[PDB]
């Protein structure tokens, strides 16, 4: 229920907490992703506009690691889109988060940012609450009635949803699972090119939240103020892999089709290009704190550029962990079943 | 703290015609003030809230404003069940302080008290106490003084006073002036005589009696 | 029917605890800010406890700090008040409140006199009719004396509250621990004596009342 | 909802009550069964002057009987990471819980400590609620507008849930089943070295008193 | 969706600030593919479609 | 000293036991099948078409 | 809620209703079906009397 007449002052905001999407969701692919954001963008000056909406545009980012999924209220930003800012919780507010474009990632032509996905996802809403402020556009008098005594003024009907997902079950889990991938669905058939491969995981069945109780002061009779009560989040992570070499004679087809479609697999590879011989390699100090002027500077030149240096990401080793017994490892006796070998 | 007060704090006014009230503050307690009134038996109404902003039931003859340090209120059409006492208070911080109150009444015609002296009744001349009561009734304003004269020297001390309402249907006022004495004075004295004094006469209004008599 | 009915004041001993309990009668107990404020006499109303629509937010002025802890119950719709340590301040007639808004007030109860002191006196009463002479006037004014209680309040109600277009009561002094008052009523002389008229006087405190005809 | 404001105080603790997160999980290995579980550790050296907030460290042991499993607060100690012990009720206020390394089990080379194992869980929130101390932590103001007079205050954000177990049926029953030796996972395959067992069980549908 | 756009600056926070809008948004795609089904015309075809069309 | 309520949930047609036949291919003791002294004691509870 | 302190009585029982477990199953048997219940049972015969 809402009665009337408006109470209303000059600010209502208040103490609220509330909870959020389940999901279960993974990506496989050795170029690296994208994914789409809306924001603000620019508009047409020339009409005189009577609304003062700003426009909004889809901004196709490329995913960082640490950066924001969707939750469900919106794929825009919220730092320039949230002027209040305390509507919308803080840990997104100074962030934008994201969903994928399956569609535009099912049209790029080899297909080597997805080699295989899924996703799991349920959701239900609990409550509802609405916003108070000055609305930007009013209601048209001529689809209503008005009224008086309590009924004279209209109410705000800025409302907005909560999610609460639903409940958080083992009994559905797609985790501590192996896939044995057949066939994948496009054209790059689980190879990966230049050394590399690009996966993510984003899962709420395994978000719990871990507190901190410090008494500060020893006493046998309770204060509030003994405890500087503090938070930590904890997560726990790994993965396993099982490969197989592939040959490729590098034939005249080949070549063409290659280097056309990507120079950079040829580079580590130079079969005649001429700047990967050079001449007399790097010749490297031993290190001296104050003299030998030069610094640790990124103008000496770089032996590998890409803007994906200027992201960040979460790196992970694999040059070392190789083995070719299998079988000491509970994945490789589920492969000689799987292989029937 | 927050010492707000409330000026005028009486309002003798005739209904139709338009009265005003004020409530000024200490600090810049700005537009966040309610309005009340006190009648005894029912409960407090909020008439007002923020200054401005109106609550469920409330009509629209009340008119309240102002900001800073500065406030007005003004209401006309009156209406019979008005007669209560109105605070104003702040909420802007704790502690929650009030105005100190304003009490509003009706004027009406003047009148003079009903003036009916008695002695204490044998009852009590054998309680232990001795108590002259005189009843002055039916006068207005509230406005009176009384005059006890014990066999012609007038005593203060043990005197009681204490005013009525505004009444029901005549709506007048009334004064208890009880003449609180012990038994060998009111052996020692006999003529006592409450003396009202009023805006009708320069007379005052002199009831007494006599023991020889009753 | 939204009616917030005071339990559980009166009497207690200096440095002592009482339990006090504001039922409502019918309401969604959770919906509405409840509150506590207390009318001490020639000051302010005084804010003692306010409680929000569930019970998040509870606060006392600077006079209660430490001392008194509120409460409320939602199921039997009872706002409470648990104080420790009581003074002779603390004597008073308190309020418990209904929050209908933006923390504003719209409702009291009729409440109960709260008085820190020491003990009650069962009240000693003496009428006031007309005795030996004749009667003369076509109204006569009487009474009824009260002498001798102890703390306040009391009421004089005539005849049922039939000739309440009439009738007078007036309130009480402290002279030396004790409170001491009177009552009348104009009636036209038809109905005195020959139709008897009684005035009803109870005492809270003691729970003594002694019924006279005059 | 919060109708502003929170009101100083040093004492306002209630009972309340409350279950628990549901399971039923068994497990069988001729090596006793592992667990981690987490506590504190050594602080630093000195070298940081900005704050006090503590260490913290996993404890990887195998776990005996009659110990604690986690409920969903974190396989952790409850006497010496939290200090009121008012966060917890009574009966595991006073414990450190764990939870089964399965993981470094699985990584073990021969699989002597496990030869079979199950698990069937679930869960959902019943309530929010939250803590009633000092925030040792500060939240940064550009993130959000602050508020003035009765507003003014800036309340605490330690919100805590509270759990719920679903509707538990017959057809969700694991026991009282056989369940045959066909494949194991490892290299012992079902050999009970040193003619003994470590077995272990942990129902809660039977969980009333 | 839900807009908040403030008209004013302060230190000071208050609803008569901030303007907000509201907007709904959809996308549709599409893919198909068919097969061609050539049709010869006869004497009891053009007298069964002109019943029809 | 807490306690809840127990409640029970939804009950359907599909939860529903009775009003179908059986045909045991194997009873679970030594004794597959045969009664003796001329009687048998069978049992049901249900509680689901327990209305009043 | 149970906030504190409490407002107890010499009194304090009430009338309330509950419900209560899906109940659907069988039991057949030509010989007669036991249950089981506790009983109220003896310890030995000196236990100190410290808590009953």
């Amino acid at each position: 229920s809402n009665r009337y007449p408006a109470q209303p002052g000059s600010d209502n905001r208040e103490c609220l907490s509330m909870d959020y999407k389940q999901t279960q969701l993974c990506l496989i692919g050795c170029k690296p992703p994208t994914g789409e954001h809306w924001g603000k963008g620019v508009a047409c000056n020339n009409n005189a506009a009577a609304t003062d909406c700003p426009p909004l545009e889809l901004f196709n980012s490329i995913i960082e690691d640490g950066d924001m999924v969707d939750t469900g209220f919106g794929c825009m930003d919220f730092g320039t889109l949230q002027a209040n800012k305390s509507d919308v919780p803080i840990d997104i507010c100074n962030s934008t988060c994201k969903y994928p474009d399956y569609l535009k990632m099912a049209s790029e032509p080899y297909g080597d940012s997805l080699f295989f996905f899924l996703r799991r996802e349920q959701m239900f809403v609990r409550h509802f609450f609405n916003r108070a402020g000055k609305l930007g556009e009013a209601v048209p008098d001529d689809l209503y009635i008005k009224g008086s005594g309590n009924t004279a003024v209209i109410q705000s009907s800025a409302f907005f949803p909560t999610p609460s997902g639903s409940i958080v079950t083992s009994e559905s889990q797609l985790f501590n699972k192996p896939y044995w991938l057949q066939r994948a669905q496009g054209h790059n058939n689980g190879i990966c090119w230049g050394n590399q491969l690009f996966v993510t995981v984003v899962d709420t069945t395994r978000s719990t939240n871990m507190t901190l109780c410090t008494e500060v002061t020893k006493e046998g009779t309770y204060k509030n103020d003994n405890f500087k009560e503090y938070v930590r989040h904890v997560e726990e992570y790994d993965l396993q892999f099982v490969f197989q070499l592939c040959k490729i004679t590098l034939t005249a087809e080949i070549m063409t089709y290659i280097h056309t479609m990507d120079s950079n697999i040829l580079e580590d590879w130079q079969f005649g290009l001429t700047p990967p011989p050079s001449a007399s390699l790097q010749d490297t100090y031993r290190f001296v704190t104050s003299q030998a002027i030069t610094c640790q500077k990124t103008a000496p030149p770089k032996e590998k550029e890409d803007p994906l240096n200027k992201y960040t990401f979460w790196e992970v080793n694999l040059k070392e962990k190789f083995s070719a017994d299998l079988d000491q490892f509970p994945l490789g006796r589920k492969f000689l079943l799987q292989s029937g070998l | 703290d927050v010492q707000i007060t409330q000026s005028p704090s009486y309002l003798a006014a005739s209904p139709g015609e338009t009265i005003t009230i004020n409530c000024r503050a200490s600090k810049s307690i700005n537009k966040y003030l309610a309005w009340y009134q006190e009648k005894p038996g029912t409960t407090n109404k909020l008439l007002i809230y923020s200054g401005s902003t109106l609550q469920s039931g409330i009509p629209s003859r009340f008119s309240g404003r102002g900001s800073g340090t500065d406030f007005t209120l003004t209401i006309s059409s009156l209406e019979p069940e008005d007669l209560a006492v109105y605070y104003c208070q702040q909420y802007n911080e704790y502690p929650w302080t009030f105005g100190g109150g304003t009490k509003l009444e009706i004027k009406r015609a003047d009148a003079a008290p009903t003036v009916s002296i008695f002695p204490p009744s044998s009852e009590q001349l054998t309680s232990g106490g001795a108590s002259v009561v005189c009843f002055l009734n039916n006068f207005y304003p509230k406005d009176i003084n009384v005059k006890w004269k014990i066999d012609g020297s007038e005593r203060q001390n043990g005197v009681l006073n204490s005013w009525t309402d505004q009444d029901s249907k005549d709506s007048t006022y009334s004064m208890s002036s009880t003449l609180t004495l012990t038994k060998d004075e009111y052996e020692r004295h006999n003529s006592y005589t409450c003396e009202a004094t009023h805006k009708t006469s320069t007379s005052p209004i002199v009831k007494s009696f006599n023991r020889n008599e009753c | 029917e939204v009616m917030l009915v005071e339990s559980g004041g009166g009497l207690v001993k200096p440095g002592g605890s009482l339990k006090l309990s504001c039922v409502a009668s019918g309401f969604t107990f959770s919906d509405y800010a409840m509150s506590w404020g207390r009318q001490t006499p020639e000051k302010r109303l005084e804010w003692v406890a306010t409680i929000s629509s569930g019970g998040v937010s509870t606060y006392h002025p600077d006079s209660v700090k430490g001392r008194f802890t509120m409460s409320r119950d939602n199921a039997k719709n009872t706002l409470y008040l648990q104080m420790s340590s009581l003074r002779s301040e603390d004597t008073a007639k308190y309020y418990c409140a209904r929050g209908g808004g933006r923390y504003a007030m719209d409702y009291w109860g009729q409440g109960t006199s709260v008085t820190v002191s020491a003990k009650t006196t069962p009240p000693s009463v003496y009428p006031l009719a007309p005795g030996c002479g004749d009667t003369t006037g076509s109204s006569v004014t009487s009474g009824c004396l009260v002498k001798g209680y102890f703390p306040e309040p009391v009421t004089v109600t005539w005849n049922s509250g039939s000739l309440s277009s009439s009738v007078h009561t007036f309130p009480a002094l402290l002279q030396s621990g004790l409170y001491t008052m009177s009552s009348s009523v104009t009636v036209p002389s038809s109905t005195w004596p020959s139709q008897t008229v009684t005035c009803s006087v109870a005492h809270p405190a003691s729970s003594t009342t002694v019924d006279k005809k005059l």
